[PDB]
């Protein structure tokens, strides 16, 4: 059974932060509101490593009154330490992210994800529309908007299940997508049990490049802090799944990169698996916005902070 | 025939020194007095001392201190140096030494206050000096002294000195470097303000080698540029004496944060060199003292001038500070101890005070150790409650006894004596002097440790009749040290006016006792003992020697002692232990106890979340003697700042390095604080505080231990 390995292989310990304490936890440890957002053109500290090394010279120059990158985060009323990019206007913490060229290296207080999230988004029962949904479907700075990788930040909570699965018809695909998210969610209401999870209408955002994304917000009033808490809740999911019908666990760690839905090494396209009692557009839209896919994305009083999955 | 004048010394210097013809025991020092008569009218008096080399080891504390050494010290102020930071035991000793030869050879000086002063026409010193029958002194006149300056020294330099001497206080190595190349101060920028009653006077220099940028008012309505001839006997020729005569103000005062000593030092040098450069006179002694001289520093802050210019400056409490000077004649803090005795004079007295006590208060000076058990104690950890739990302080007895007892051994010279008896008076009144002798008696005691041990001794009579009387009069001392010391009473816990009625009681009973036995022994005191009632309470706690925490369960205040207040944050550790406990004696087994401290724990864990960025909140001052983890060469730019580290040294460990938050500018930029570091010791002590409290009024074994890792700690790492 999944209760009974829960109730065996995994021990919760939660925080529960109250109020002004919450509200500043998420705000510091979570990404800025408006790294999140669109905007007209992209600011930040885009380089390759050697260049970069240079930068970080010349900003350790400046504040004296490669983990740095991530490391570089702050507040202010008065700009930020990051504030190398040279730009006042940056908020911490931020976006860090690996791409290929040769390595390169970006740190990003805005982005034009309207550019990156065009090509791919969209203006019967469940099942053949998201069927029909999905058939519907250089310089550092060049490169950057080819691939781009998140970098894990052990300093921010995490807000959102990222999982990446290494897996043929498409139907039996999407079919075995509705099933995993049928046992996901078993295992999130297992792991996570103050929320109120619908099984069949909680969102996960798939992505398909066999190579899957799975996208899960973490379930209201929890975040989840540290690598190792979030490498028990995948192994937690992984056994939910294999229990169920069917026919990664080290991406998550300080300075490890994964790739973004929307980039390319073949690029990570949507596959809509719409829940079954979902009320549509909204989920396919929210399969653009990249707060469902970095770990660190600012969630949407009581925060129940999950940091611990202990067990041998 | 000498002519008299009613007046008053504003302040006392010293201009020359050096060594008559074919001497070589003796030297002579000349000596500037600004005076002031009735209408504030300054003049200027000169008085020629001698002192023998014995004097000057008696005020120096060993035999290592030479006349020819003295007399190379002071010819050496050519006043492009900082000679005093060679060796500052030379020049407390020999201002020490020349003060005191000064009140023996030409009478009782003293500041402010009315004197008849009578000078020899023919050689034109002060002869003889009296104090003054009648007339109101004039009134003692202030100037504002605002004075920063930008001194140019590589911080490579700064780096050397303090890796020369690892514990060193940067402001001594801003001094060392600067004394290495004094050009730094004439190549150096100024800006200096000073406001008297009369008029302002200010300049702004981008050299201070160069003509002002700035200026307002005249050098000439501050001062007057005297010239003085005196004839100094058994030395060849007639002697022009220069002096600036300050009008109509006596002393400067600036202000705390703002003082930087190398801006004075390197303004007077600028001074000196000006005044002094037109040939025909003689060349000041130009030395000043201060914390900032010695490598390990100085716990308060001062600087003394030593010479040019020769009236005070205060670094600050104005009128404390000018009674202070007052009441001293100047030479505190710059002479230590030595305002009082010469320490080679101190064993002696000691002696003497010893032989003239009862045999057994003899013997129990004799024996005394620090660790010594006297009286029945509590043996912690313990609680008593609800009983009638009383604090008793003797306000200011060690000073008391010290004064007595030097005043006893008087047989082994003696103004010091009467400046300490007059200190001791002033403390029930006036708190600037019972501050002086906090730090004054601690000094004297580390001038010699035969008077750690009998006054040690003393305060071990002291406490044994407290302890006897205790036993008559419905007391059980159960803590404390003789002057302070905190019991329990026989009364029943709900009559209140029984209560007070036997608190008086025993308090007149153990002054009363106390006193007499004093007397017994011969210790006669300057005033008569007062024993006052810190408070009345009604449960106490305690954990450790000194940790013992008060409360009264009818009005509910509380007293905590023993908890360490070194930062905002052990601030805010001691207000929630007090409000834990507060609730926890007042829920009168330990589950509940224990369930009321770690929420206390949380809720302080996540108030300082709300703190998790202020450097100054969480900075810890360390000592010049604890161990200090160094920083690299940036803290060694930090310029102007570096000089305002006299004693304390505040440091932050940030994600772990140490931070010197003073030493750089504002505002701060840094890398998180390490919260998880300063919460673990400032829990550490809380977890002490906690046991003590579980194990005395329940008798759990089972220690407080707060889980930091677990639960609690993620906030941070």
């Amino acid at each position: 059974n999944i209760g009974e390995y829960v109730k065996h292989n995994v021990t919760p310990r939660e925080t529960v932060l109250d109020g002004d304490t919450a509200k500043a936890y998420l705000r510091a440890r979570t990404y800025a509101p408006g790294a999140l957002t669109p905007a007209p053109a992209y600011c930040g500290a885009v380089d390759s490593a050697t260049k970069m090394m240079g930068r970080l010279a010349d900003a350790e120059k400046l504040v004296p009154r490669l983990l740095r990158l991530a490391a570089t985060e702050q507040q202010g009323p008065t700009p930020p330490a990051i504030a190398l990019i040279r730009n006042a206007a940056v908020q911490t913490p931020l976006p860090v992210y690996r791409i290929s060229m040769g390595q390169a290296f970006a740190a990003l207080a805005w982005d034009d994800w309207a550019r990156i999230t065009r090509d791919a988004r969209l203006a019967p029962d469940h099942g053949a529309l998201g069927r029909r949904l999905t058939d519907r479907i250089l310089d550092a700075g060049g490169q950057m908007y080819v691939n781009r990788n998140e970098i894990f930040n052990g300093a921010l909570a995490i807000t959102n299940i990222i999982l990446d699965l290494d897996i043929v018809p498409f139907r039996r695909l999407h079919e075995a997508l509705g099933h995993f998210r049928r046992g996901a969610l078993a295992a999130v209401q297992l792991l996570f049990p103050a929320a109120r999870v619908d099984p069949d209408a909680y969102p996960c955002y798939f992505f398909k490049s066999i190579g899957l994304r799975v996208c899960m917000p973490v379930p209201a009033p929890y975040v989840v802090h540290g690598s190792l808490t979030m490498r028990g809740v995948a192994r937690v999911i992984q056994q939910a799944v294999l229990l169920d019908d069917f026919v990664d666990t080290g991406v998550y760690a300080h300075g490890h990169s994964l790739r973004l839905p929307y980039f390319a090494k073949g690029r990570l396209l949507p596959v809509f698996v719409i829940p079954p009692a979902c009320k549509v557009p909204a989920f396919v839209a929210a399969h653009a916005d990249p707060r469902r896919f970095h770990f660190h994305a600012p969630p949407t009083r009581e925060i129940r902070v999950l940091h611990s999955l202990g067990g041998d | 025939d000498i002519v008299w004048v009613e007046e008053s010394v504003s302040a006392i210097t010293l201009y020359a020194v050096w060594l008559p013809p074919r001497a070589r025991e003796y030297f002579h020092a000349l000596v500037y007095f600004v005076c002031r008569n009735a209408a504030g009218e300054g003049r200027a008096r000169f008085a020629e001392v001698s002192v023998t080399a014995t004097e000057l080891r008696d005020f120096y504390g060993s035999a290592d201190v030479a006349v020819v050494a003295a007399a190379r010290a002071a010819t050496t102020p050519a006043a492009s140096p900082l000679e005093p930071l060679e060796n500052p035991t030379l020049w407390r000793a020999l201002y020490a030494c020349v003060l005191a030869a000064l009140e023996r050879q030409t009478g009782p000086v003293a500041l402010f206050a009315p004197l008849r002063i009578g000078s020899d026409p023919r050689t034109g010193l002060v002869v003889k000096v009296e104090r003054a029958s009648w007339g109101p002194p004039a009134a003692p006149r202030a100037a504002l002294l605002v004075a920063e300056a930008n001194i140019d020294i590589d911080p490579m330099a700064l780096a050397a000195r303090v890796a020369e001497h690892p514990d060193a206080r940067l402001a001594w190595a801003r001094l060392a470097a600067i004394r290495d190349t004094p050009q730094c101060a004439s190549a150096a920028s100024l800006t200096v303000n000073i406001t008297t009653g009369t008029a302002l006077f200010a300049r702004e220099y981008q050299t201070l080698a160069f003509p002002p940028i700035k200026k307002e008012g005249a050098f000439g309505d501050l001062v007057e540029v005297c010239e003085v001839g005196l004839r100094p006997r058994g030395h060849p020729q007639r002697v022009t004496a220069r002096v600036l005569l300050p009008r109509d103000y006596d002393y400067f005062v600036s202000a705390g944060e703002k003082f930087s000593a190398p801006a004075l030092v390197a303004l007077f040098r600028q001074w000196h060199t000006t005044v002094h450069a037109a040939p025909g006179a003689l060349a000041p002694v130009f030395a000043f003292l201060g914390p900032e001289f010695e490598v390990r520093g100085g716990p308060v802050p001062y600087f003394a001038v030593l010479g040019f210019p020769g009236w005070p400056t205060f670094t600050v409490l104005v009128r404390g500070a000018a009674a202070a000077y007052a009441a001293l004649l100047g030479a505190w803090p710059a002479v230590g101890a030595r305002v009082v005795l010469p320490p080679r004079a101190w064993p002696g007295v000691a002696s003497a005070a010893a032989g003239c006590l009862l045999p057994a208060v003899r013997e129990a000076v004799a024996r005394w150790h620090p660790a010594t058990k006297i009286i029945q104690l509590l043996d912690p950890p313990a609680a008593v409650g609800p009983v009638w739990t009383a604090r008793f302080c003797f306000p200011g007895l060690r000073a008391q006894l010290l004064a007595a007892l030097a005043d006893l051994g008087g047989s082994g010279g003696r103004t010091g004596l009467a400046r300490l008896d007059a200190l001791v008076v002033a403390a029930p009144s006036e708190p600037w002097a019972g501050a002086v002798l906090e730090r004054l008696v601690p000094d004297t005691c580390n001038a010699c440790p035969a008077l750690r041990q009998l006054l040690g001794g003393v305060m071990a009579a002291v406490c044994l009749q407290i302890e006897e009387t205790a036993s008559s009069v419905k007391f059980a001392v159960c803590g404390g040290d003789g002057g302070a010391f905190w019991g329990v009473f026989n009364v029943d816990p709900q009559d209140a006016d029984a209560a007070s009625g036997v608190i008086e009681d025993a308090r007149r009973a153990i002054e009363t006792a106390v006193g007499a036995v004093l007397r017994a022994n011969a210790v006669r005191l300057r005033h008569p003992l007062c024993l006052a009632l810190e408070g009345v309470y009604t449960h106490a706690v305690a954990w450790s020697q000194a940790g013992v925490w008060f409360w009264n369960s009818r009005d509910n205040t509380d007293h905590l002692g023993g908890f360490p207040l070194r930062g905002p944050a052990y601030t805010t550790a001691a207000g929630v232990v007090r409000d834990t406990l507060r609730r926890v004696l007042g829920l009168t087994d330990a589950l509940t106890a224990r369930g009321l401290m770690e929420d206390a724990c949380d809720r302080l864990i996540l108030d300082a979340f709300n703190k998790r960025l202020d450097a100054e909140y969480w900075s810890v001052r360390v000592s010049p003697f604890e161990a200090s983890d160094p920083l690299p060469p940036t803290a060694f730019r930090g310029g102007a700042l570096l000089d305002a580290e006299h004693y304390w040294r505040r440091v932050v460990r940030v994600c772990s390095v140490g931070v010197p938050v003073d030493l750089y500018p504002r505002p701060l930029v840094l890398p998180p604080v390490d919260c998880a570091h300063h919460l673990r010791e400032i829990l550490r002590e809380i977890e002490l505080v906690f046991t003590g409290v579980l194990a005395g009024v329940w008798g759990e074994g089972g220690k407080f231990v707060y889980p930091f890792d677990d639960k609690m700690s993620f906030l941070f790492a």
